[PDB]
Protein backbone atom coordinates (compact mmCIF):
# COMPACT_ATOMS: atom_id res chain seq x y z
CA UNK A 1 0.00 0.00 0.00
CA UNK A 2 2.79 2.07 0.21
CA UNK A 3 3.08 4.40 -2.47
CA UNK A 4 -0.82 4.18 -3.70
CA UNK A 5 -2.72 6.53 -4.94
CA UNK A 6 -5.59 7.34 -2.69
CA UNK A 7 -8.55 9.36 -2.09
CA UNK A 8 -9.28 10.31 1.26
CA UNK A 9 -10.78 13.19 4.22
CA UNK A 10 -8.59 14.29 7.17
CA UNK A 11 -12.15 15.38 9.21
CA UNK A 12 -14.60 13.36 10.77
CA UNK A 13 -17.42 13.84 8.10
CA UNK A 14 -15.15 16.21 5.53
CA UNK A 15 -14.54 15.80 1.93
CA UNK A 16 -12.02 13.08 0.47
CA UNK A 17 -8.94 14.76 -0.85
CA UNK A 18 -6.08 12.97 -3.28
CA UNK A 19 -2.91 12.22 -1.74
CA UNK A 20 -0.83 8.73 -0.97
CA UNK A 21 -0.24 5.97 1.74
CA UNK A 22 3.06 6.82 2.93
CA UNK A 23 3.33 4.27 5.84
CA UNK A 24 0.67 1.47 7.03
CA UNK A 25 0.05 1.80 10.43
CA UNK A 26 -1.04 -1.37 10.74
CA UNK A 27 -4.46 -2.28 12.85
CA UNK A 28 -6.47 -0.18 9.49
CA UNK A 29 -4.24 2.65 10.40
CA UNK A 30 -2.77 4.57 7.22
CA UNK A 31 -0.32 7.16 7.22
CA UNK A 32 -1.23 9.74 4.24
CA UNK A 33 0.47 12.52 2.19
CA UNK A 34 -2.03 14.39 0.28
CA UNK A 35 -0.91 15.95 -2.66
CA UNK A 36 -1.56 19.77 -1.19
CA UNK A 37 1.06 18.87 1.66
CA UNK A 38 -0.49 17.76 4.21
CA UNK A 39 0.44 14.67 6.50
CA UNK A 40 -1.76 12.93 9.08
CA UNK A 41 -2.73 9.46 9.94
CA UNK A 42 -6.45 8.17 8.91
CA UNK A 43 -8.63 5.22 9.42
CA UNK A 44 -8.79 2.69 6.54
CA UNK A 45 -13.06 3.50 6.77
CA UNK A 46 -12.39 7.07 5.40
CA UNK A 47 -9.68 5.51 2.53
CA UNK A 48 -10.79 5.08 -0.62
CA UNK A 49 -8.02 2.91 -2.72
CA UNK A 50 -8.89 4.40 -6.10
CA UNK A 51 -6.93 5.94 -8.84
CA UNK A 52 -7.92 7.89 -11.26
CA UNK A 53 -11.45 8.50 -9.63
CA UNK A 54 -13.22 6.61 -12.46
CA UNK A 55 -15.32 7.87 -15.42
CA UNK A 56 -18.99 8.95 -14.87
CA UNK A 57 -17.93 9.80 -11.05
CA UNK A 58 -20.00 12.70 -9.33
CA UNK A 59 -17.31 14.75 -8.36
CA UNK A 60 -16.96 18.30 -6.39
CA UNK A 61 -14.51 20.54 -8.71
CA UNK A 62 -12.60 23.71 -7.69
CA UNK A 63 -12.03 26.60 -9.63
CA UNK A 64 -9.60 29.93 -8.87
CA UNK A 65 -11.24 31.88 -7.87
CA UNK A 66 -12.95 30.45 -5.02
CA UNK A 67 -15.40 28.97 -6.35
CA UNK A 68 -16.78 25.20 -6.50
CA UNK A 69 -19.40 22.94 -7.83
CA UNK A 70 -20.55 19.24 -8.96
CA UNK A 71 -19.62 17.41 -12.04
CA UNK A 72 -19.24 14.39 -13.87
CA UNK A 73 -15.29 13.02 -14.61
CA UNK A 74 -16.00 12.03 -18.75
CA UNK A 75 -11.99 11.67 -19.12
CA UNK A 76 -8.34 11.58 -18.03
CA UNK A 77 -5.47 13.06 -19.36
CA UNK A 78 -2.01 12.33 -18.12
CA UNK A 79 0.69 14.66 -18.24
CA UNK A 80 4.32 14.69 -16.86
CA UNK A 81 4.11 15.34 -13.35
CA UNK A 82 0.50 15.49 -13.09
CA UNK A 83 -3.10 14.00 -14.23
CA UNK A 84 -5.97 16.14 -15.39
CA UNK A 85 -9.65 15.48 -15.52
CA UNK A 86 -12.20 16.38 -18.27
CA UNK A 87 -15.00 17.48 -15.69
CA UNK A 88 -18.81 17.56 -17.28
CA UNK A 89 -21.65 20.37 -15.76
CA UNK A 90 -24.28 21.28 -17.72
CA UNK A 91 -23.38 19.82 -21.25
CA UNK A 92 -19.84 21.65 -21.31
CA UNK A 93 -16.37 20.07 -20.19
CA UNK A 94 -13.72 21.66 -18.75
CA UNK A 95 -9.64 20.52 -17.48
CA UNK A 96 -8.95 20.15 -13.97
CA UNK A 97 -6.10 19.49 -11.97
CA UNK A 98 -5.82 16.54 -9.79
CA UNK A 99 -5.57 18.40 -6.07
CA UNK A 100 -8.90 20.40 -8.03
CA UNK A 101 -11.02 17.24 -7.66
CA UNK A 102 -11.99 16.64 -4.56
CA UNK A 103 -15.47 14.22 -3.09
CA UNK A 104 -17.92 15.92 -1.14
CA UNK A 105 -19.15 13.16 2.04
CA UNK A 106 -21.83 11.89 -0.03
CA UNK A 107 -19.50 11.62 -3.60
CA UNK A 108 -17.54 9.14 -1.56
CA UNK A 109 -19.49 7.52 0.04
CA UNK A 110 -20.69 6.09 -3.00
CA UNK A 111 -17.05 4.72 -3.82
CA UNK A 112 -16.72 3.02 0.01
CA UNK A 113 -18.33 -0.41 -1.36
CA UNK A 114 -15.74 -0.80 -4.44
CA UNK A 115 -13.07 1.20 -3.37
CA UNK A 116 -12.85 1.84 1.20
CA UNK A 117 -10.42 0.31 2.76
CA UNK A 118 -12.73 -0.09 5.43
CA UNK B 1 -14.10 18.44 15.31
CA UNK B 2 -11.88 20.58 12.60
CA UNK B 3 -8.13 19.19 12.65
CA UNK B 4 -5.66 20.92 15.03
CA UNK B 5 -2.27 21.75 13.56
CA UNK B 6 0.91 23.35 14.47
CA UNK B 7 1.40 26.80 12.99
CA UNK B 8 4.96 25.91 11.47
CA UNK B 9 3.13 22.75 10.16
CA UNK B 10 0.68 25.18 8.76
CA UNK B 11 2.79 27.26 7.11
CA UNK B 12 5.17 24.51 5.61
CA UNK B 13 2.00 23.80 3.50
CA UNK B 14 1.63 24.04 -0.39
CA UNK B 15 0.40 26.92 -2.41
CA UNK B 16 -2.91 25.37 -2.61
CA UNK B 17 -3.43 26.16 0.82
CA UNK B 18 -5.13 29.63 1.90
CA UNK B 19 -4.89 31.19 4.92
CA UNK B 20 -7.46 33.16 7.13
CA UNK B 21 -7.02 34.88 10.75
CA UNK B 22 -9.82 35.68 13.28
CA UNK B 23 -9.25 37.35 16.28
CA UNK B 24 -11.16 37.36 19.69
CA UNK B 25 -11.28 40.79 20.43
CA UNK B 26 -11.97 40.96 24.74
CA UNK B 27 -11.30 43.63 27.38
CA UNK B 28 -12.44 43.73 30.72
CA UNK B 29 -16.17 45.01 32.19
CA UNK B 30 -17.11 45.68 35.61
CA UNK B 31 -20.20 46.57 34.88
CA UNK B 32 -22.98 44.35 36.35
CA UNK B 33 -26.25 43.39 34.74
CA UNK B 34 -29.16 44.40 36.60
CA UNK B 35 -27.09 44.88 39.61
CA UNK B 36 -26.47 41.67 40.21
CA UNK B 37 -24.84 39.96 37.59
CA UNK B 38 -21.02 40.52 37.03
CA UNK B 39 -20.47 41.03 33.10
CA UNK B 40 -16.37 40.35 33.89
CA UNK B 41 -15.24 40.59 30.48
CA UNK B 42 -17.03 42.00 27.02
CA UNK B 43 -16.05 39.90 24.18
CA UNK B 44 -16.92 41.11 20.56
CA UNK B 45 -18.07 38.73 17.41
CA UNK B 46 -20.17 39.42 14.48
CA UNK B 47 -23.18 38.44 12.78
CA UNK B 48 -21.70 37.14 9.39
CA UNK B 49 -23.57 37.76 6.02
CA UNK B 50 -24.24 34.13 5.61
CA UNK B 51 -26.24 34.33 8.87
CA UNK B 52 -23.89 32.89 10.97
CA UNK B 53 -21.73 34.34 14.49
CA UNK B 54 -18.25 34.48 13.93
CA UNK B 55 -14.91 36.58 14.97
CA UNK B 56 -13.32 39.09 12.48
CA UNK B 57 -11.05 38.74 10.58
CA UNK B 58 -10.56 37.59 6.88
CA UNK B 59 -8.31 36.25 3.99
CA UNK B 60 -4.74 36.77 4.29
CA UNK B 61 -3.15 37.47 0.98
CA UNK B 62 0.02 37.50 -1.25
CA UNK B 63 0.42 41.37 -0.15
CA UNK B 64 0.62 40.67 3.50
CA UNK B 65 4.46 39.95 4.82
CA UNK B 66 2.89 37.56 7.87
CA UNK B 67 -0.18 36.51 9.15
CA UNK B 68 -0.71 38.71 11.47
CA UNK B 69 -0.29 41.72 8.87
CA UNK B 70 -3.43 40.46 6.95
CA UNK B 71 -5.34 40.11 10.00
CA UNK B 72 -4.83 44.05 11.09
CA UNK B 73 -5.68 44.61 7.80
CA UNK B 74 -8.92 42.68 7.54
CA UNK B 75 -9.78 43.99 11.08
CA UNK B 76 -9.60 47.77 9.83
CA UNK B 77 -12.08 46.61 7.09
CA UNK B 78 -14.35 44.99 9.26
CA UNK B 79 -14.59 46.70 12.37
CA UNK B 80 -13.33 50.08 11.48
CA UNK B 81 -10.61 52.70 11.99
CA UNK B 82 -10.75 51.97 15.67
CA UNK B 83 -8.89 49.03 15.21
CA UNK B 84 -5.77 50.98 14.23
CA UNK B 85 -5.41 51.65 17.93
CA UNK B 86 -3.84 48.34 18.72
CA UNK B 87 -2.28 45.47 16.89
CA UNK B 88 -2.79 41.59 17.35
CA UNK B 89 0.75 40.06 17.23
CA UNK B 90 2.04 36.61 17.19
CA UNK B 91 2.39 37.07 21.39
CA UNK B 92 -1.65 36.54 20.73
CA UNK B 93 -1.88 33.78 18.26
CA UNK B 94 -3.67 31.23 19.80
CA UNK B 95 -4.06 27.75 17.82
CA UNK B 96 -4.61 27.16 14.03
CA UNK B 97 -6.93 24.80 12.36
CA UNK B 98 -8.16 23.33 8.94
CA UNK B 99 -11.29 24.50 8.00
CA UNK B 100 -14.28 21.81 7.26
CA UNK B 101 -15.10 23.71 3.78
CA UNK B 102 -14.47 22.22 0.14
CA UNK B 103 -11.46 24.14 -0.88
CA UNK B 104 -7.91 23.78 1.42
CA UNK B 105 -8.17 26.61 4.07
CA UNK B 106 -6.29 26.70 6.86
CA UNK B 107 -7.73 29.09 9.98
CA UNK B 108 -5.43 30.69 12.73
CA UNK B 109 -7.33 32.17 15.97
CA UNK B 110 -5.90 34.91 17.89
CA UNK B 111 -7.36 36.39 21.44
CA UNK B 112 -6.17 40.25 22.36
CA UNK B 113 -6.93 41.65 25.57
CA UNK B 114 -7.66 45.18 25.04
CA UNK B 115 -9.11 47.87 27.21
CA UNK B 116 -12.86 48.53 27.59
CA UNK B 117 -12.16 52.04 26.06
CA UNK B 118 -10.88 50.54 23.23
CA UNK B 119 -13.47 48.02 23.14
CA UNK B 120 -16.24 50.28 22.86
CA UNK B 121 -14.42 52.56 19.82
CA UNK B 122 -14.37 49.78 18.02
CA UNK B 123 -18.27 48.82 18.49
CA UNK B 124 -19.09 53.33 18.34
CA UNK B 125 -17.36 53.36 14.62
CA UNK B 126 -18.69 49.69 13.48
CA UNK B 127 -21.03 50.56 11.34
CA UNK B 128 -18.96 53.06 9.13
CA UNK B 129 -16.68 49.69 8.87
CA UNK B 130 -16.49 48.91 5.28
CA UNK B 131 -17.58 45.82 5.59
CA UNK B 132 -21.03 47.18 7.40
CA UNK B 133 -23.98 46.16 5.89
CA UNK B 134 -22.20 43.89 3.76
CA UNK B 135 -20.16 41.11 4.47
CA UNK B 136 -20.69 42.40 8.27
CA UNK B 137 -24.37 42.75 9.73
CA UNK B 138 -23.48 43.83 13.39
CA UNK B 139 -21.47 43.13 16.27
CA UNK B 140 -22.85 41.82 19.34
CA UNK B 141 -21.26 40.83 22.89
CA UNK B 142 -20.67 37.03 24.17
CA UNK B 143 -22.57 37.00 27.53
CA UNK B 144 -20.65 34.95 30.05
CA UNK B 145 -23.78 34.58 32.54
CA UNK B 146 -26.34 32.03 33.38
CA UNK B 147 -29.42 33.68 33.98
CA UNK B 148 -31.48 32.12 37.24
CA UNK B 149 -33.21 29.81 34.79
CA UNK B 150 -30.17 28.05 33.87
CA UNK B 151 -30.36 28.32 29.96
CA UNK B 152 -30.43 32.16 29.16
CA UNK B 153 -27.20 33.57 28.96
CA UNK B 154 -24.20 31.66 27.53
CA UNK B 155 -25.80 28.54 27.02
CA UNK B 156 -28.21 30.23 24.89
CA UNK B 157 -25.75 32.55 22.79
CA UNK B 158 -23.88 29.37 22.09
CA UNK B 159 -27.29 27.61 20.16
CA UNK B 160 -26.61 30.15 17.74
CA UNK B 161 -25.27 29.05 14.18
CA UNK B 162 -21.32 29.86 14.34
CA UNK B 163 -19.09 29.45 11.45
CA UNK B 164 -16.60 26.79 11.10
CA UNK B 165 -14.83 25.74 14.33
CA UNK B 166 -15.92 29.19 15.98
CA UNK B 167 -17.91 27.95 19.09
CA UNK B 168 -15.03 25.67 19.79
CA UNK B 169 -12.72 28.58 19.45
CA UNK B 170 -14.94 30.45 21.86
CA UNK B 171 -14.85 28.22 24.44
CA UNK B 172 -10.95 27.39 25.00
CA UNK B 173 -10.63 31.00 25.01
CA UNK B 174 -13.08 32.02 27.84
CA UNK B 175 -11.03 28.61 29.81
CA UNK B 176 -7.58 29.25 29.13
CA UNK B 177 -8.15 33.04 29.72
CA UNK B 178 -9.99 32.52 32.46
CA UNK B 179 -12.33 34.96 31.37
CA UNK B 180 -15.59 32.88 32.82
CA UNK C 1 -48.18 27.02 18.96
CA UNK C 2 -48.40 31.13 19.50
CA UNK C 3 -52.12 31.74 19.71
CA UNK C 4 -53.34 34.97 17.88
CA UNK C 5 -55.99 37.34 19.15
CA UNK C 6 -57.46 40.53 18.04
CA UNK C 7 -55.83 43.91 19.95
CA UNK C 8 -59.16 44.30 21.79
CA UNK C 9 -59.40 40.89 22.91
CA UNK C 10 -56.00 41.21 24.72
CA UNK C 11 -56.65 44.71 25.99
CA UNK C 12 -59.56 43.15 27.21
CA UNK C 13 -57.15 40.52 29.19
CA UNK C 14 -57.08 41.22 33.09
CA UNK C 15 -54.32 41.95 35.37
CA UNK C 16 -52.64 38.83 35.46
CA UNK C 17 -51.07 39.20 31.47
CA UNK C 18 -48.19 41.13 31.00
CA UNK C 19 -47.79 43.08 27.59
CA UNK C 20 -44.83 43.58 25.72
CA UNK C 21 -44.38 45.07 22.75
CA UNK C 22 -41.85 44.62 19.76
CA UNK C 23 -41.40 46.65 16.84
CA UNK C 24 -39.63 45.79 13.09
CA UNK C 25 -37.76 48.82 11.50
CA UNK C 26 -37.21 47.99 7.88
CA UNK C 27 -36.17 50.57 5.30
CA UNK C 28 -35.73 50.30 1.55
CA UNK C 29 -31.96 49.77 1.03
CA UNK C 30 -30.26 49.81 -2.50
CA UNK C 31 -27.58 48.48 -1.98
CA UNK C 32 -26.02 44.51 -2.79
CA UNK C 33 -23.63 42.48 -1.71
CA UNK C 34 -21.16 41.58 -3.33
CA UNK C 35 -22.81 43.01 -6.62
CA UNK C 36 -25.09 40.30 -7.30
CA UNK C 37 -27.00 39.62 -4.38
CA UNK C 38 -29.68 42.50 -3.46
CA UNK C 39 -30.07 43.76 -0.25
CA UNK C 40 -33.50 44.57 -0.52
CA UNK C 41 -34.37 45.98 2.53
CA UNK C 42 -32.42 46.56 6.02
CA UNK C 43 -34.04 45.22 8.87
CA UNK C 44 -32.54 45.23 12.76
CA UNK C 45 -32.58 43.35 15.37
CA UNK C 46 -31.19 43.47 19.03
CA UNK C 47 -29.15 40.41 20.30
CA UNK C 48 -30.89 40.44 23.73
CA UNK C 49 -29.31 39.98 27.10
CA UNK C 50 -30.02 36.35 27.55
CA UNK C 51 -28.86 35.63 23.81
CA UNK C 52 -31.91 35.44 21.75
CA UNK C 53 -32.09 37.15 18.68
CA UNK C 54 -35.51 39.27 18.93
CA UNK C 55 -37.20 42.72 17.47
CA UNK C 56 -36.68 46.08 19.57
CA UNK C 57 -39.13 46.37 22.47
CA UNK C 58 -39.92 45.04 25.62
CA UNK C 59 -42.39 45.09 28.86
CA UNK C 60 -45.20 47.93 29.34
CA UNK C 61 -44.94 49.06 32.67
CA UNK C 62 -48.30 50.33 34.59
CA UNK C 63 -46.65 53.65 34.59
CA UNK C 64 -46.73 53.66 30.21
CA UNK C 65 -49.99 55.57 29.10
CA UNK C 66 -50.57 53.26 26.50
CA UNK C 67 -48.77 51.03 24.73
CA UNK C 68 -46.79 52.56 21.89
CA UNK C 69 -45.76 55.63 24.83
CA UNK C 70 -44.15 52.10 26.48
CA UNK C 71 -42.46 50.33 23.06
CA UNK C 72 -41.28 54.10 22.07
CA UNK C 73 -39.71 54.43 25.62
CA UNK C 74 -38.11 50.89 25.34
CA UNK C 75 -36.99 51.63 21.85
CA UNK C 76 -35.25 54.69 23.31
CA UNK C 77 -33.80 52.55 26.23
CA UNK C 78 -32.40 50.06 23.35
CA UNK C 79 -31.67 51.64 20.05
CA UNK C 80 -30.37 55.19 21.56
CA UNK C 81 -31.73 59.18 21.02
CA UNK C 82 -32.03 58.81 17.25
CA UNK C 83 -35.41 56.50 17.47
CA UNK C 84 -36.76 59.94 18.78
CA UNK C 85 -36.44 61.34 14.95
CA UNK C 86 -39.35 58.79 14.66
CA UNK C 87 -42.72 57.41 16.44
CA UNK C 88 -44.25 54.18 16.11
CA UNK C 89 -48.09 54.28 16.48
CA UNK C 90 -51.34 52.27 16.35
CA UNK C 91 -51.43 52.39 12.53
CA UNK C 92 -48.15 51.08 12.93
CA UNK C 93 -49.66 47.54 15.29
CA UNK C 94 -50.13 44.38 13.31
CA UNK C 95 -51.03 41.96 15.83
CA UNK C 96 -51.14 40.32 19.01
CA UNK C 97 -50.13 37.06 20.23
CA UNK C 98 -50.16 35.48 23.62
CA UNK C 99 -46.87 33.58 24.42
CA UNK C 100 -46.62 30.24 24.58
CA UNK C 101 -43.69 30.77 27.32
CA UNK C 102 -44.86 29.22 31.12
CA UNK C 103 -45.77 33.34 32.54
CA UNK C 104 -48.64 34.92 31.07
CA UNK C 105 -47.50 37.35 28.56
CA UNK C 106 -48.98 39.17 25.17
CA UNK C 107 -47.09 39.99 22.61
CA UNK C 108 -47.92 42.80 20.32
CA UNK C 109 -46.02 43.41 17.01
CA UNK C 110 -45.43 46.32 15.38
CA UNK C 111 -43.59 47.06 11.63
CA UNK C 112 -42.86 50.82 11.07
CA UNK C 113 -40.96 51.70 7.28
CA UNK C 114 -38.12 54.04 7.54
CA UNK C 115 -36.14 56.14 5.14
CA UNK C 116 -32.32 54.14 4.61
CA UNK C 117 -30.44 57.22 6.50
CA UNK C 118 -32.58 57.11 9.53
CA UNK C 119 -32.23 53.17 9.39
CA UNK C 120 -28.51 53.92 9.95
CA UNK C 121 -28.77 56.49 11.98
CA UNK C 122 -29.97 54.32 14.95
CA UNK C 123 -27.49 51.76 14.58
CA UNK C 124 -24.60 54.73 15.05
CA UNK C 125 -25.99 55.91 17.92
CA UNK C 126 -27.21 52.52 19.77
CA UNK C 127 -23.38 52.14 21.43
CA UNK C 128 -24.28 55.19 23.60
CA UNK C 129 -28.32 53.92 24.33
CA UNK C 130 -29.05 53.25 27.92
CA UNK C 131 -29.15 49.40 27.47
CA UNK C 132 -26.13 48.90 25.06
CA UNK C 133 -23.87 46.69 27.19
CA UNK C 134 -26.40 45.29 29.22
CA UNK C 135 -29.69 44.48 27.81
CA UNK C 136 -29.07 44.85 24.56
CA UNK C 137 -25.53 42.81 23.35
CA UNK C 138 -26.12 44.67 19.88
CA UNK C 139 -27.55 45.37 16.39
CA UNK C 140 -27.84 43.23 13.72
CA UNK C 141 -29.59 43.39 9.85
CA UNK C 142 -31.62 40.56 9.01
CA UNK C 143 -30.03 38.81 5.34
CA UNK C 144 -33.18 38.57 3.42
CA UNK C 145 -30.83 36.74 0.67
CA UNK C 146 -30.05 32.96 -0.53
CA UNK C 147 -26.77 32.23 -0.65
CA UNK C 148 -25.72 29.78 -3.77
CA UNK C 149 -25.58 26.78 -1.19
CA UNK C 150 -29.16 27.55 -0.62
CA UNK C 151 -28.32 27.30 3.02
CA UNK C 152 -26.27 30.77 3.71
CA UNK C 153 -28.16 33.82 4.70
CA UNK C 154 -31.95 33.81 5.80
CA UNK C 155 -32.31 29.78 6.08
CA UNK C 156 -29.27 29.79 8.18
CA UNK C 157 -30.15 33.30 9.90
CA UNK C 158 -33.56 31.49 10.89
CA UNK C 159 -30.87 28.69 12.71
CA UNK C 160 -30.40 31.31 15.54
CA UNK C 161 -32.00 31.49 18.60
CA UNK C 162 -35.02 33.67 18.96
CA UNK C 163 -36.89 35.08 21.45
CA UNK C 164 -40.82 33.86 21.24
CA UNK C 165 -42.13 33.85 17.96
CA UNK C 166 -40.11 36.25 16.32
CA UNK C 167 -38.82 33.80 13.35
CA UNK C 168 -42.53 33.29 12.69
CA UNK C 169 -43.57 36.52 13.08
CA UNK C 170 -40.60 38.27 11.16
CA UNK C 171 -41.68 35.32 7.99
CA UNK C 172 -45.03 36.32 8.51
CA UNK C 173 -44.20 40.25 8.42
CA UNK C 174 -41.76 39.58 5.28
CA UNK C 175 -44.36 37.89 3.61
CA UNK C 176 -47.57 40.52 4.85
CA UNK C 177 -44.96 43.60 4.31
CA UNK C 178 -43.92 41.88 0.80
CA UNK C 179 -40.46 42.52 0.91
CA UNK C 180 -39.37 39.23 -1.02
CA UNK D 1 -73.17 18.79 33.33
CA UNK D 2 -69.27 20.13 32.93
CA UNK D 3 -70.60 23.51 33.58
CA UNK D 4 -69.00 25.59 36.75
CA UNK D 5 -66.43 22.83 37.37
CA UNK D 6 -62.63 24.05 38.16
CA UNK D 7 -59.95 22.50 35.03
CA UNK D 8 -57.03 22.81 34.35
CA UNK D 9 -56.44 23.45 30.13
CA UNK D 10 -53.98 24.41 27.96
CA UNK D 11 -55.41 27.13 25.34
CA UNK D 12 -52.48 25.93 23.21
CA UNK D 13 -51.58 22.64 21.60
CA UNK D 14 -48.54 22.53 23.28
CA UNK D 15 -48.46 24.85 25.65
CA UNK D 16 -49.05 25.01 29.60
CA UNK D 17 -52.17 24.00 31.66
CA UNK D 18 -53.77 26.74 33.20
CA UNK D 19 -56.49 26.92 35.67
CA UNK D 20 -60.15 27.84 34.79
CA UNK D 21 -63.80 27.50 34.95
CA UNK D 22 -65.68 25.71 32.01
CA UNK D 23 -68.13 27.96 31.13
CA UNK D 24 -70.42 26.11 28.36
CA UNK D 25 -70.51 22.97 26.39
CA UNK D 26 -70.33 24.39 22.72
CA UNK D 27 -70.94 20.95 21.22
CA UNK D 28 -68.27 18.96 18.94
CA UNK D 29 -66.58 18.27 21.83
CA UNK D 30 -65.16 21.36 23.01
CA UNK D 31 -65.55 23.40 26.03
CA UNK D 32 -65.94 27.47 26.24
CA UNK D 33 -62.98 27.73 29.20
CA UNK D 34 -63.03 31.09 31.54
CA UNK D 35 -59.38 30.83 33.08
CA UNK D 36 -58.51 32.51 36.27
CA UNK D 37 -56.67 35.13 34.57
CA UNK D 38 -59.74 36.43 32.63
CA UNK D 39 -58.95 34.96 29.28
CA UNK D 40 -61.84 32.95 27.58
CA UNK D 41 -61.84 30.78 24.67
CA UNK D 42 -63.22 27.15 23.13
CA UNK D 43 -60.95 24.19 24.40
CA UNK D 44 -60.84 20.63 22.97
CA UNK D 45 -61.99 17.98 25.77
CA UNK D 46 -58.68 16.55 25.41
CA UNK D 47 -56.41 19.92 26.52
CA UNK D 48 -58.92 20.13 29.69
CA UNK D 49 -57.84 18.28 33.33
CA UNK D 50 -61.12 18.15 35.37
CA UNK D 51 -58.73 17.91 38.29
CA UNK D 52 -59.36 20.30 41.30
CA UNK D 53 -57.64 21.01 43.52
CA UNK D 54 -54.02 19.71 41.65
CA UNK D 55 -53.79 16.71 43.97
CA UNK D 56 -50.75 16.35 46.39
CA UNK D 57 -47.22 14.84 45.29
CA UNK D 58 -48.05 16.22 41.71
CA UNK D 59 -45.12 18.06 39.95
CA UNK D 60 -46.06 21.00 39.12
CA UNK D 61 -44.74 24.73 37.59
CA UNK D 62 -44.84 27.44 39.82
CA UNK D 63 -44.76 31.08 38.63
CA UNK D 64 -42.63 33.95 40.67
CA UNK D 65 -42.93 37.48 40.50
CA UNK D 66 -40.73 39.28 38.02
CA UNK D 67 -39.86 36.10 35.20
CA UNK D 68 -39.07 33.52 37.54
CA UNK D 69 -40.54 29.76 37.24
CA UNK D 70 -39.57 26.48 38.75
CA UNK D 71 -40.76 23.02 38.44
CA UNK D 72 -41.79 21.36 42.40
CA UNK D 73 -44.09 19.00 43.99
CA UNK D 74 -47.86 20.22 45.64
CA UNK D 75 -47.49 19.35 49.48
CA UNK D 76 -50.23 21.28 50.50
CA UNK D 77 -53.95 22.92 50.19
CA UNK D 78 -54.81 25.71 52.12
CA UNK D 79 -58.37 27.66 51.52
CA UNK D 80 -58.57 30.87 53.21
CA UNK D 81 -61.37 33.21 52.32
CA UNK D 82 -62.51 31.24 49.14
CA UNK D 83 -59.42 31.46 47.34
CA UNK D 84 -56.90 28.30 47.14
CA UNK D 85 -53.38 28.37 47.92
CA UNK D 86 -50.86 25.73 47.15
CA UNK D 87 -47.68 24.46 48.99
CA UNK D 88 -45.10 23.52 46.68
CA UNK D 89 -41.95 21.62 47.76
CA UNK D 90 -38.21 22.59 46.38
CA UNK D 91 -35.22 21.28 47.27
CA UNK D 92 -36.50 20.24 50.25
CA UNK D 93 -38.33 23.62 50.87
CA UNK D 94 -42.08 24.84 51.03
CA UNK D 95 -43.66 27.99 49.30
CA UNK D 96 -47.16 28.94 49.24
CA UNK D 97 -48.65 30.13 45.75
CA UNK D 98 -51.79 31.53 44.91
CA UNK D 99 -53.84 29.13 42.62
CA UNK D 100 -52.94 31.17 39.06
CA UNK D 101 -49.14 31.00 40.18
CA UNK D 102 -49.70 27.44 39.62
CA UNK D 103 -49.80 25.84 36.53
CA UNK D 104 -48.64 22.29 34.62
CA UNK D 105 -46.03 21.84 31.75
CA UNK D 106 -46.39 19.72 28.46
CA UNK D 107 -45.14 17.06 30.14
CA UNK D 108 -46.53 17.40 33.86
CA UNK D 109 -49.79 17.86 32.08
CA UNK D 110 -49.77 14.50 30.03
CA UNK D 111 -48.96 12.69 33.29
CA UNK D 112 -52.46 13.62 34.31
CA UNK D 113 -54.43 13.08 31.28
CA UNK D 114 -55.60 9.46 32.19
CA UNK D 115 -57.11 9.98 35.13
CA UNK D 116 -58.50 13.50 34.55
CA UNK D 117 -58.20 14.23 31.09
CA UNK D 118 -61.71 14.71 29.41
Amino acid sequence: FVGLRVVAKWSSNGYFYSGKITRDVGAGKYKLLFDDGYECDVLGKDILLCDPIPLDTEVTALSEDEYFSAGVVKGHRKESGELYYSIEKEGQRKWYKRMAVILSLEQGNRLREQYGLG
Amino acid sequence: GAKRLELGEALALGSGWRHVCHALLYAPDPGMLFGRIPLRYAILMQMRFDGRLGFPGGFVDTQDRSLEDGLNRELREELGEAAAAFRVERTDYRSSHLTEGPHRVVAHFYAKRLTLEELLAVEAGATRAKDHGLEVLGLVRVPLYTLRDGVGGLPTFLENSFIGSAREQLLEALQDLGLL
